[PDB]
Formats: structure tokens, C-alpha cells, sequence
């Protein structure tokens, strides 16, 4: 996260962390949607250009964390995976279209003050809240700079970072990049000279983009951090997988072809 | 340029670029190779210089000795140590039986 | 609608637990406490209209 | 520097100037020991009796200078501090014992004809050179006289000043002050009646006291301007921090970090 | 006086005293009090009278106009003026990006 | 005097660069030139008194 802030403790209890087994690295972010399913971006698992094609034996999930590296005995829960589900029409060759994947935990997690699910949106919420100008929130342990330092200061944060970002009008998104957009993605960030800054950055992928409902005070997950042209660049914006647009496949996998 | 080769998925997959520096992932490396070093090339994976490793398991310090045997046939002084190794010295290690590894 | 107020859209026998009271943070919403920055979200709600 | 002479350009490639941000003023002198580390007198950064306690934001560093005021675009380099390290056993309330502090530059500077590090002494050099009667060199932009604006000879120098002084015998150092001298400090200067004068003065603290080894022909920093009773008083000498003695801490700090 | 009052660290921390004279630092002011002027006391920090507004950036004079935007959100006619501002007009400024400030 | 080189005490990774060439002023030592007052220092090493 760039131009972020240190997150309070238990600010995002649904925040998960994909950790590579060997090397032991932070891979992406992810969110907890129930006691046994996790939601990430499909490019975090399958991405042929880098040769990356992980399986359940290639990683673990760390939940309840706040510090980016330390094993936090009193809160952290480490879990393995049983099955990985990547969208069949996920497109990594052209524009990361349908960049979504579901991960099923090998054993149900025990919820707590630091481990709690986010809600997925419904027609009502998706419609009323998904309007340009409105602010959502991004969280992660991803870089705090684009430029992997050789001067100034440090990139990697110590604890979970948070930043709030406004949804922008689709035309502005389309005009901002020379890449074929899709209805399966949205974009957010401040316009140049708008006064503020902030953006996701390497290591934040799969992280959640959430919004708090004034109608029932719950947190709904609207997007999944996906891709961008640099981090916190003027005139550039961040692109997020549109979660509601794909809630049917989510349901198709969990409710019938999953168990 | 407009930054067409800088539209990168926001995931970490560090590689060591001939730049002599660590690149977040192959895409960023490539985007710099354009915007800057036209001859920049990936030499190896992992950061160019290994990460300064702190005491990850540091919280297990002072814990009571109650040995446990993990799936790796390694005895651990206690649970805290087992859990910590699963995300470090022995990824995915899990409890096999209580007490020393009867081996 | 159900028992809490929310509308559990997924099948509990497959989804697992959590839906019914998802989105309500133990250390915040449950305890009627506001985190430092969420003031901005509700603020943008009145500006973007 | 009292009774000194103008330095030649590039006479002291390691002389650093500690500049205060607000107001923009000369604080003290200092010295460059490598491309990223600077050495000074701890009393420049922390000194409670004056409410002085500066953070990395209260000051900048100016390397390569000759004139004390003008921005010398062709040779000068300006830097910001990353981390300040003051000796923990620094005694400011009693006798300025262990008056030393290390400063880490935010970014490594490029060395040049005007920016070059001085060496730190080793066992052999300390032993062979630290003998009463042998001379060292002190440089700084500090006042050329004691009281503010008195005669045609204005107080502040236009350019860097130089003065060579004799290391004095410890018993003589002790007999000169009513203060408790220690082993982490030395004194230098001329005895009354010798008819030769010269001393450090306000603005000069932190500056180096160097000697040139006749064995390898290099320059070593033996002292750090620290304190005295007035500037160039008869029967009084100037006290400098004993650098070689404190070398264990310097190493501790520099090396016991990256690993 | 003896020694203690005039045993002063050689740092500058100018202040203006009751006598309308600038003192190199508080220690310098106190040492004087105990040696003639017992009425001496600090009026304010900083010199009594301001310093000559010397032309410290004159070396920049004549430089071609090529604006750069500083971290202070102020546009400068060139780098020479930016760097010269970091020790004068805008203590600590740094080059944010080339071209004018977009704010 | 020495055999191989001078005394490099600190680790280049933490210290940075400089040490090896330290104390040799580029406008003087490096060009075989002496400053106006060097002699006065060397003499004191022989003066004794």
C-alpha cells in the first residue's frame, strides 16, 4: 500500500495472507468469507508468463496476523488448503479478465476477535454503494514504494497498512490505460491534483477492497486487488476484480460443485 | 512511453535483475528494462541479496518444555516451536504424536 | 430477515459458518466503536451525490 | 578557530558542516568517515541545559564546502540524516565525558576531489602518534574571536579556517581546569609565554582533530572538538573527545546492524 | 570567575541578552554574568540583530529556465534554485518531479 | 612498514565505501603536493624538546 497508514489491531479481521512454503515468502493478500473458504486473485496461483502454477502443496494461509513476519502465537492461525478453484474463463494472456479464485481450507477455522468473515454483496448493496466518488478501503502488507529503494527509505511495511480510495467513473478508467478493460473490473484512486494519494502495490494482490454499509453497518467485499500501471502514479488508477459481477460462479462452486 | 509494459499484476515473485537489484516480480523488472535499462535482464530468482532474518519464533521464548513430535520426525520443545517451524524451518509441519519422536 | 437481520445467501451445509453475522467486527461494530478513518467513507457518501 | 589561517581548497575533504533548518544556521562541524557515515560531538544534537534535543528533521548536512555561507553549486553536497546515534554513557551534566554521536546519511554521497573520508586510528597509530608535543590539525567555521563583533576583525570567518596545535601532557591538562577530566578526552594547545597562540572556538565542536601518519602518509582523526574555557585563554587548553578509545562503540554501532 | 562557569561546549546556539549583545550560546551568556554583568539575562533566542541577507544563491544566476517541482509543492526555475532553497527559503526541499507543480 | 595494504577495520556492507582509500586527499597526497603547513606537523615528530 502506498501513502497508507498503520492499521489498528483487528481492523480487517477477514484479512488472510498467502505465504509461499519455500522460499518462505509473502505472496498475496486474500480474504476470509466463511469459516472454510478464502477469496484471492487467480493470478496469485496461476500465471503462466512467470511459470507460476501453484498447487495445494505449494503454500499455506496465515490468518489473524498484523505483523508482517513474526509468528504471533496468541492470535495467528496457520492453515493448509484442500482444493483450489480458479475461474474457467480467467484471462491472464490479455487483461487478467475474471481474475478470481476460491481456496478451501483443509479444516474449518475457529473464529475470534481477530478472525471474522466479510460479507459478499447483494443486488441491493452492490447497486446503492457502487457509485463513483464513494470511498472503499484496501489493506495489505505489500510494498510502500514502487521504486525498490536504493536511496530514500524502506519499502516493506512492519504491520498491516490501510488506505481509503474513491471509486472512479468507468470512462476515466478506460481513458487512463491503454489496456482493454472489462465489466469484470473497476478502478479507484484519486485524480491528479485532488489533494490525496494512495494505491495498492506489489504484494497486495488478492487483498480485499471493502465498503461499510450505512444500512446495516456490515462490511461488504466489493473488489479484489488485481493489477495496475506502477503504484501511486499520476493519471493512473488501480484495477480491482468486480466481485458482484462474479458472485454466481462463487455460488456455483460453493453450493453445488464444491461441498 | 504510455506505460503499456508497466501494467503489472500486483503480486510478489521477486527476481534478481542484472540491474544489481531485487525486482518485486518479473513484470516490474521488464517495465524498468524499458523505462530505463534496455539491456536489463533477469539473472536469478529470489532477492539479489538475502533478506535480513529476524527472530520469527521469538514469541516462543521462555515457553515450558513439553516436547512434541512432528510429521518431519523432529522433536520440538513445545507446540509454539512446532507451529513456528511450519512457516519457517519446516513448512507445513504438523503434530504427529506427543512427547519425543520415539525413533 | 432470518434471525439476525442479514440475508444468508449461501448454503450453510457447504459454505460453513460465518455468513449470518459477517461484516461485524468483534472489536468495533459489536462494541459500538469507530475505527480512526471510517469517518471518510460515510463522508464520501454525502459528497458523491 | 582563533589565531588560525584560511584553509586551501580541498585541504580537508572530510570536513562536514551541520546546518540547522530553522533558523538556517551553522551548528557545529563534523567529519565524513565513509560514503554514508558522519562523526560529531554528541553535544551538538543533545544538550538538555539548553533545551537542545534534535531529531533527524531538525538539521541537514553540508559536505564539500569552503565558504560557510554561499551555496557552492560546483562542489557542495547537501544531505539529510537517516539515523542519529548518541553514545549512551554521554555525560552532559558533569564534564562532557564520552561526547560523541554518529549520523547516518539518508543516501550515500558521491566522493570527489572535495569530498573524501578521513581514517579512524588503530592500535599502532594511536600508540605511535598520541605523544605530548606532537601536532595535530583542527579546522572549522567557528568564531575567530571570543565575544560577538568587537573590532575590524569580524567574528565569523568567510572561509574554512586551519590551525595546527600540540598535544599536551595529561598532568598539565588536569592542572588547567577545575573540572574532572577523564580518559575519554585529551587537551591541546600552547603553554603561556611560548608566544604561539591558537584554539578551537564556538561553531567548531564536532570538527575533527587530525594527524598525518609518517608511516603510510594518511590522515587520521584522533579527536573531536568538544569544550574549553573561553577561546585561546592563557593557561587554558582545549578539550577533544578521545576517538581511538571509543572505537569499540563506533564498531558496535556500524557493524552490529546489517546481517 | 573560576572555571565551571566558563567551561563551555564550543557549539553555536546564539541568543540575545539583556545587554543587546549576541552570545554564542547560553553557556557563553552565563559565563559573562559571573564576570562583570550580574544583570545579564537572556531576552530571546537568535542574534539581537538579523544577519546580512547574503546572496547565497548567486551561483545559480543566469541559469536556463527548466522548472522542477519540489516536495514543498513550489515550482523552481531549475535545480540550482531547488538545491539552493534546501538551505534557505525552503529548508530541506527535494526534487519531487520535473516540470511545474501539478497542484 | 606494512606488507599487503592499510588497515580496513569495518565491514563494507554496513560501513559503506571509503575506508581503503581514506586519509589520502585527492588534491594533495594523490598528486604529490603538500599543503602550506604540513612540514610544521612532521617537524614536531622529530623536535622532541
Amino acid at each position: 500500500i502506498v501513502e497508507g497508514q498503520d492499521a489498528e489491531v483487528g481492523l480487517s479481521p477477514w484479512q488472510v495472507m498467502l505465504f509461499r512454503k519455500s522460499p518462505q515468502e509473502l505472496l498475496c493478500g486474500a480474504s476470509l468469507i466463511s469459516d472454510r473458504w478464502v477469496l484471492t486473485a487467480a493470478h496469485c496461483l496461476l500465471y503462466p508468463p512467470w511459470d507460476k502454477n501453484f498447487t495445494v502443496d505449494d503454500l499455506l494461509v496465515r490468518i489473524g496476523k498484523h505483523s508482517r513476519t513474526r509468528y504471533e502465537r496468541k492470535v495467528e492461525k496457520i492453515s493448509m488448503l484442500d482444493k483450489i478453484y480458479i475461474h474457467p474463463r480467467y484471462n491472464w494472456k490479455e487483461n487478467l479478465d475474471r481474475d478470481i479464485a476460491l481456496l478451501k481450507l483443509k479444516r474449518p477455522i475457529e473464529l475470534s476477535d481477530y478472525i471474522h468473515p466479510v460479507c459478499l454483496p447483494d443486488k441491493q448493496t452492490a447497486a446503492k454503494l457502487l457509485h463513483a466518488g464513494f470511498k472503499g478501503r484496501v489493506t495489505g502488507w505489500g510494498n510502500r514504494r514502487e521504486t525498490w529503494t536504493t536511496s530514500v527509505a524502506e519499502v516493506q511495511p512492519s504491520v498491516l497498512q490501510v488506505v481509503n480510495l474513491p471509486l472512479v467513473e468507468r470512462p476515466v478508467c478506460k481513458a487512463s490505460t491503454r489496456i482493454r478493460i472489462t465489466d469484470n473490473m473497476f478502478c479507484a484512486g484519486y485524480k491528479p491534483g485532488e489533494g490525496k494519494r494512495g494505491d495498492a502495490c506489489e504484494g497486495d494482490s488478492g487483498g480485499p477492497f471493502v465498503m461499510k454499509s450505512p444500512y446495516n453497518n456490515r462490511w461488504y467485499q466489493m473488489g479484489i486487488v488485481s493489477w495496475g500501471e506502477g503504484c501511486d502514479r499520476d493519471g493512473k488508477y488501480g484495477f480491482y476484480t468486480h466481485v458482484f459481477r462474479l458472485k454466481k460462479w462463487i455460488q456455483k462452486v460453493i453450493d453445488r460443485l464444491g461441498s | 512511453e504510455g506505460g503499456e509494459p508497466c501494467a503489472c499484476p500486483h503480486a510478489l515473485h521477486r527476481v534478481c535483475g542484472s540491474d544489481g537489484e531485487t525486482y518485486s516480480n518479473p513484470c516490474t523488472l521488464n517495465c524498468a528494462k524499458f523505462n530505463g535499462k534496455p539491456e536489463l535482464v533477469k539473472v536469478h530468482d529470489g532477492p539479489c541479496e538475502p533478506d535480513e532474518d529476524e527472530d520469527v519464533c521469538q514469541e516462543c521464548d521462555g515457553d515450558e518444555y513439553k516436547p512434541v513430535c512432528g510429521s518431519d520426525d523432529i522433536t520440538y520443545d513445545n507446540n509454539c516451536r512446532l507451529e513456528c517451524a511450519s512457516i519457517s524451518s519446516s513448512p507445513g509441519v504438523e503434530l504427529k504424536h506427543e512427547g519425543p519422536c520415539r525413533t | 430477515t432470518s434471525e439476525d437481520h442479514f440475508q444468508p445467501f449461501f448454503n450453510e451445509k457447504t459454505f460453513g459458518a460465518g455468513e449470518a453475522d459477517c461484516g461485524l467486527r468483534p472489536l468495533f461494530e459489536k462494541k459500538q466503536v469507530q475505527d480512526q478513518t471510517e469517518k471518510e467513507l460515510f463522508e464520501s457518501y454525502i459528497e458523491g451525490r
